[PDB]
């Protein structure tokens, strides 16, 4: 996989990190 | 430079943190625009150098609360906001913490991983304990 | 200094494809690693541009054929020349071109560019010319036959000076030079290029853009235009050069700006 | 009101303002005669070069053309339906059921 | 499984740096909060999913 | 009053259940205005106008058309060198901030008891027989002993 601010647009973080997802996995 | 201000360049009015750019523009240009087709840089027209127009910081204000039925004590999150900026606004501080989410105020960071209670984001949670 | 020549030097022209030449920077705005689409007057891709070829005088001692017609100017013009010896030295643009009304004079003399907008009585076959090498080891403009009147000049600009001179050689046709001319609500704009080449015949296939050069608020109604070749009432010599002309259309162009913010490829969406 | 206030020589009793630091606000009044400075110099007291008396009068004469004549004005301002009343138009009350 | 959370300042989008636009947006009342509830609702289920 | 009050108001409830809640956006305020324009390259040539070594007779009165230039009146209205300066259609204070399409500076000598005749809508031998301003004249007349 290969993948605003000043208009009031915000990309909020997930509660689980990609590391925590790796731990559950 | 590096301050929040109401700029006007050649009639281009707006608001930003002006900053010195490491972009280089060809001599016929006065502006630069980002992916979003929005202005992000400008040339100082008396003394030709490129300035980045970073927007002045902003964010959602999230309040962290137990029940009122437990306590009047509350803690505040400034989402996306670097703690260094927050004293512009509780700016007395004493308990403050900068995280992947933003800045958290009035809560105590503890190394002990408890189970999550109130979700903050980016692996952080907050809760009320001795 | 405004006498003409009786012999009708007007004769030929040829057809060729502007493959992907005549793209120009549409605005003064940096963008990079990005594709952007805009709608403006552009020279359409592969379109049938006219070549004003000068034919070699095989049977005769000199330039019997030597044309510079009045050409229309609608949606603006792309003008490009293959031109050793600096033979193209300006252009006239306007409506009546005959002192009844105003017109635009653009020139590049031995010393400076001049741009002036007047009720000109322009010479029927307007031109410039030079004394070459004369003892001084210096080349010196003497001939300036372009109008017999310039009654009302509302705009005037002259450049800072320079010393114009042909120096440095390689044997092939070595330079492609390009210009785009537009009038937009009385703002008259120029975008241009000099790029080196090595080719025998046709307008070179390839990709390069024209940067904006100058913009003048001349206000007038250009409907047609003419160039200005170079060489005291008869007897003369003129050197070899050729040029191309085409007329823009309002079209949507996709443009590829590289990391350096330079137009590196384009698509004519039509 | 040419026939009520106007005089053949000019009823100069009526005054308007010509200069001010700023536009006055809605329904604002300004009881003043303090001198305007139109040059970058200060100008104290009554008058001087590039100083102005901030009021000017009207020569209301009937020999002037219409519009150069005096127009008396009343503006009725009032506020409605968002509070208890204190003024009503000539409608009658009926009974109540 | 999830998607990017987003949150939008409806005032900053339509009226960023303007009281004059703000006082006209004030004529419309709830719609910016109704959008903010809609977006916030989505963002919470990205933790839930 | 405090974040707790802000949540009570946001939920419209005097008592509030446990969790995290959204409230009005923080946004940094701009510490000043700032104004950046390319260096004033040149001016309209007023030294050849007001300061000319000679002015036309009003019988032959001169008209200097002007363009490609910046119209700075700072060394102009704001100078005591003139005993008169009346604009007939702008505040003289506005001439730096209000622009113009095309410009025509008329220059000449008259008698001082004739300077009044250079107003628009005028008569007397100057306003009858050599120079006249129109009845919608929007320009600006500067005159001095
Ligand atoms: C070099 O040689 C050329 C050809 O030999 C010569 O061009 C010829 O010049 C003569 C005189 O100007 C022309 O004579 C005719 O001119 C017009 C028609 O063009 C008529 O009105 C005249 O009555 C007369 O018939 C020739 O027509 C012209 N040749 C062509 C076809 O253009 C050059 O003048 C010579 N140059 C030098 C420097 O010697
Ligand atoms: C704009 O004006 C400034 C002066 O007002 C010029 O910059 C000066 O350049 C010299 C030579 O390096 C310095 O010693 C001065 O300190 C500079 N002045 C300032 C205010 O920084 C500048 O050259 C002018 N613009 C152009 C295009 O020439
Ligand atoms: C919060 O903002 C400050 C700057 O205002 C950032 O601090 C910099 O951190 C880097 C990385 O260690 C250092 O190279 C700089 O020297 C620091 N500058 C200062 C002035 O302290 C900080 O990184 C920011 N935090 C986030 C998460 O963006
Ligand atoms: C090239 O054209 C320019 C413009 O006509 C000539 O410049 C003028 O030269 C005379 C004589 O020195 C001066 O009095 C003028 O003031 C110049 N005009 C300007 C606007 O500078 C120039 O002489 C021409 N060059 C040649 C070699 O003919
Ligand atoms: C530019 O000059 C021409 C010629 O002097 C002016 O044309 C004259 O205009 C007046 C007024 O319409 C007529 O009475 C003359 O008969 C015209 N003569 C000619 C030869 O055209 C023209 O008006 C001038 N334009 C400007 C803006 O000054
Ligand atoms: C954009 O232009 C720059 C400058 O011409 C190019 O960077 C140069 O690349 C060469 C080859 O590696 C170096 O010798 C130069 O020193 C570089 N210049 C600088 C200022 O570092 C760059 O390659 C160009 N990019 C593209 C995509 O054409
Ligand atoms: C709320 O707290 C009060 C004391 O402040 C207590 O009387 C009540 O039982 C509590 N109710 C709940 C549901 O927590
Ligand atoms: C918690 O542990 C970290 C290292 O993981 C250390 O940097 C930090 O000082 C510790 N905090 C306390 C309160 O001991
Ligand atoms: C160019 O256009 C004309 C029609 O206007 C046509 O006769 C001619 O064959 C075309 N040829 C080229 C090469 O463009
Ligand atoms: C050489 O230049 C001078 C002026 O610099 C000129 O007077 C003279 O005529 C020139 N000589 C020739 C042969 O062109
Ligand atoms: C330019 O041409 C148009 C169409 O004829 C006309 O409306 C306009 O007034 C002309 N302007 C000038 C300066 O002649
Ligand atoms: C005009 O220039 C002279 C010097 O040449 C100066 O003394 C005078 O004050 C100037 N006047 C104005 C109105 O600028």
């Amino acid at each position: 996989v290969t993948l605003q601010k000043f208009n009031g647009l915000t990309v909020l973080p997930p509660l689980l990190t990609d590391e925590m997802i790796a731990q559950y996995t | 430079k590096n301050k929040c201000v109401n700029f006007n360049f050649n009639g281009l009015t707006g608001t930003g943190v002006l900053t010195e750019s490491n972009k280089k523009f060809l001599p016929f240009q006065q502006f630069g625009r980002d992916i979003a087709d929005t202005t992000d840089a400008v040339r100082d027209p008396q003394t030709l150098e490129i300035l980045d127009i970073t927007p002045c910081s902003f964010g959602g204000v999230s309040v962290i609360t137990p029940g009122t039925n437990t306590s009047n004590q509350v803690a505040v999150l400034y989402q996306g906001v670097n703690c260094t900026e927050v004293p512009v606004a509780y700016s007395t501080g004493s308990n403050v913490f900068q995280t992947r989410a933003g800045c958290l105020i009035g809560a105590e960071y503890v190394n002990n991983s408890y189970e999550c209670d109130i979700p903050i984001g980016a692996g952080i949670c907050a809760s009320y304990q001795t | 200094q405004c006498v003409n020549f009786t012999n009708r030097t007007q004769l030929p022209s040829a057809y060729t494809n502007s493959f992907t030449r005549g793209v120009y920077y549409p605005d003064k705005v940096f963008r990079s690693s990005v594709l952007h689409s805009t709608q403006d007057l552009f020279l359409p891709f592969f379109s049938n541009v006219t070549w004003f070829h000068a034919i070699h005088v095989s049977g005769t001692n000199g330039t019997k054929r030597f044309d510079n017609p009045v050409l229309p100017f609608n949606d603006g013009v792309y003008f490009a020349s293959t031109e050793k010896s600096n033979i193209i030295r300006g252009w006239i643009f306007g409506t009546t071109l005959d002192s009844k009304t105003q017109s635009l004079l653009i020139v590049n003399n031995a010393t400076n560019v001049v741009i002036k907008v007047c009720e000109f009585q322009f010479c029927n076959y307007p031109f410039l010319g030079v004394y070459y090498h004369k003892n001084n080891k210096s080349w010196m403009e003497s001939e300036f036959r372009v109008y017999s009147s310039a009654n009302n000049c509302t705009f005037e600009y002259v450049s800072q000076p320079f010393l114009m001179d042909l120096e440095g050689k390689q044997g092939n046709f070595k330079n492609l030079s390009e210009f785009v001319f537009k009038n937009i609500d009385g703002y008259f704009k120029i975008y241009s290029k000099h790029t080196p080449i090595n080719l025998v015949r046709d307008l070179p296939q390839g990709f390069s853009a024209l940067e904006p050069l100058v913009d003048l608020p001349i206000g007038i109604n250009i409907t047609r235009f003419q160039t200005l070749l170079a060489l005291s009432s008869s007897g003369w010599t003129a050197g070899a050069a050729a040029y191309y002309v085409g007329y823009l259309q309002p079209r949507t162009f996709l443009l590829k700006y590289n990391e350096n913010g330079t137009i590196t490829d384009a698509v004519d969406c039509a | 009101s040419n026939n009520l206030d106007s005089k053949v020589g000019g009823n100069y009793n009526y005054l308007y303002r010509l200069f001010r630091k700023s536009n006055l606000k809605p329904f604002e009044r300004d009881i003043s005669t303090e001198i305007y400075q139109a040059g970058s110099t200060p100008c104290n007291g009554v008058k001087g070069f590039n100083c102005y008396f901030p009021l000017q009068s009207y020569g209301f004469q009937p020999t002037y053309g219409v519009g150069y004549q005096p127009y008396r004005v009343v503006v009725l301002s009032f506020e409605l339906l968002h509070a208890p009343a204190t003024v009503c138009g000539p409608k009658k009350s009926t009974n109540l059921v | 499984v999830s998607m990017t959370k987003t949150s939008v300042d409806c005032t900053m989008y339509i009226c960023g740096d303007s009281t004059e636009c703000s006082n006209l947006l004030l004529q419309y009342g709830s719609f910016c909060t109704q959008l903010n509830r809609a977006l916030t609702g989505i963002a919470v289920e990205q933790d839930k999913n | 009053l405090d974040p707790l009050s802000e949540t009570k108001c946001t939920l419209k409830s005097f008592t509030v259940e446990k969790g995290i809640y959204q409230t009005s956006n923080f946004r940094v305020q701009p510490t000043e205005s700032i104004v950046r324009f390319p260096n004033i390259t040149n001016l309209c040539p007023f030294g050849e106008v007001f300061n000319a070594t000679r002015f036309a007779s009003v019988y032959a009165w001169n008209r200097k058309r002007i363009s490609n230039c910046v119209a700075d009146y700072s060394v102009l209205y704001n100078s005591a060198s003139f005993s008169t300066f009346k604009c007939y259609g702008v505040s003289p204070t506005k001439l730096n901030d209000l622009c113009f399409t095309n410009v025509y500076a008329d220059s000449f000598v008259i008698r001082g008891d004739e300077v009044r005749q250079i107003a628009p809508g005028q008569t007397g031998t100057i306003a009858d027989y050599n120079y006249k301003l129109p009845d919608d004249f929007t320009g600006c007349v500067i005159a001095w002993n």
